[PDB]
């Protein structure tokens, strides 16, 4: 586990038909001040009578204190993100895909949700939601391991060729 | 009340077509009415203007598969 | 001689064993007279900042040591802060001659953010000939960066069920809106 | 052919010390001899200029228990 695996389930009290025009509506809302900019950047119907649509978001990069101090370079930014949208009206059906697109080397995280007629109650809307965290910094923090224990490596060699230097310089004065 | 668009040019094309989107979305494609699409001028209009808004702040948006590999 | 490492978790643990063909006395007196020597050239600097002997005539030494800090052009761009900065290193050396045997603990006190190598070493006479010395050689090599990893992997995650929690709510604070207009 | 020290005024200092601490370690120390030590007004003097140069250059070796322990 270098990459976090996160699984969960909602329930939205709202007809499937409701919950999925709402999707496109929810922006803004009381609870979205930190989502800045909304844009769709590609939607087609398949021939299956899908719509694809790809969402752009940008949002405002918040950081916990210690993590603005470590990493100063992405500070400045806003974060973008993209949603990948699949809505089946057949199948009553919506999947969607949703990453970020920048601080890449910080962190990336992933959520793919299915929303789907709830099991329990046809009036009502089901959201089962993984997630996947995930940093580059794991394999820089190997890089910069073996990279120590290399020099230590060649160190030694040079340790040890330095003592016969002197040893030798020593035996007959 | 609405939201902005990534550029600030293309915000009232962008309330303009999510407006008619929405009509569309649940009076025809939710129902199953598969007569075509009614907000398409709106859209490729509203495209054009976020398109060129995406290039020049540099969102990097290109060759990314759909729904992630 | 031979050598190996392995993880230890997140660090790395190297064992090295070698041999000096000299004797353990002379081996001990030129671990103080080493530098400089054609290999040293990225020892900058040497000095003792603590020396006494014990009451069981064991000679306790601290060694200060400034040695040039090259990093691959990689490790620059990622630690700019780190690139100015020389590496200032401490040596803490227990002599004992009563048993002809010097133990070395050398450890870098600054970069230590982005890494500590760790190595302990123990100087004795070789069990097979009397005038040859053998070096016991350990090594561990850990970063804070592994931690940092974590650190952001979880904040990534707190702020994720932070934003599932706010696009929930969203959600029914627009359905709410939506149910109340027809 | 001998070594700097951390303290550009402290060189001359370490190098006559280090003499003779080589002299007394091979000769006394490393033989049994308990003659004290011959060398620690060279000492005290080269503790004296590198401590401060220590200081001066900010060189973080205070609180570092001997031998990690
Ligand atoms: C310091 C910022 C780096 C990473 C940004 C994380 C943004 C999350 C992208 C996936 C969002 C899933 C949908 C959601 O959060 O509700
Ligand atoms: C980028 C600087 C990171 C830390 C520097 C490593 C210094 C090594 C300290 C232990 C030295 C043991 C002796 C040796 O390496 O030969
Ligand atoms: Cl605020
Ligand atoms: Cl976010
Ligand atoms: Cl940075
Ligand atoms: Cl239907
Ligand atoms: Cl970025
Ligand atoms: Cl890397
Ligand atoms: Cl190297
Ligand atoms: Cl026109
Ligand atoms: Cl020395
Ligand atoms: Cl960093
Ligand atoms: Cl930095
Ligand atoms: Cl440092
Ligand atoms: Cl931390
Ligand atoms: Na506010
Ligand atoms: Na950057
Ligand atoms: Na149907």
């Amino acid at each position: 586990q270098m990459v976090k695996y996160f699984l969960g389930q909602s329930v939205l009290r709202s007809s499937w038909d409701q919950v999925f025009a709402a999707f496109w509506q929810r922006y803004p809302n009381p609870y979205s001040k930190h989502v800045l900019t909304e844009d769709i950047v590609h939607r087609e119907v398949t021939p299956d009578q899908k719509l694809l649509s790809r969402r752009l978001l940008t949002k405002t990069n918040r950081m916990p204190r210690w993590a603005e101090r470590l990493f100063p370079a992405n500070v400045a930014h806003s974060v973008y993100v993209l949603e990948d949208s699949i809505v089946d009206p057949q199948n009553q059906t919506m999947t969607t895909f949703t990453w970020n697109i920048n601080h890449a080397r910080l962190m990336v995280v992933e959520e793919r949700s299915v929303y789907s007629v709830n099991s329990d109650n046809s009036g009502w809307t089901e959201i089962r939601r993984e997630a996947w965290v995930s940093s580059s910094l794991f394999g820089v923090s190997r890089a910069v391991q073996e990279f120590g224990l290399a020099r230590f490596k060649s160190n030694v060699t040079k340790t040890m060729k330095g003592f016969e230097y002197i040893l030798a310089k020593l035996q007959g004065e | 009340d609405k939201m902005n668009s990534v550029g600030e040019a293309c915000t009232d094309m962008k309330r303009e077509y999510d407006q008619c989107f929405n009509r569309w979305f649940a009076e025809k494609f939710l129902k199953g009415d598969s007569s075509g699409d009614p907000c398409t001028d709106l859209f490729k209009r509203y495209q054009q203007c976020v398109q060129k808004a995406i290039k020049e702040k540099e969102i990097p948006i290109e060759g990314l598969e759909f729904m992630g590999h």
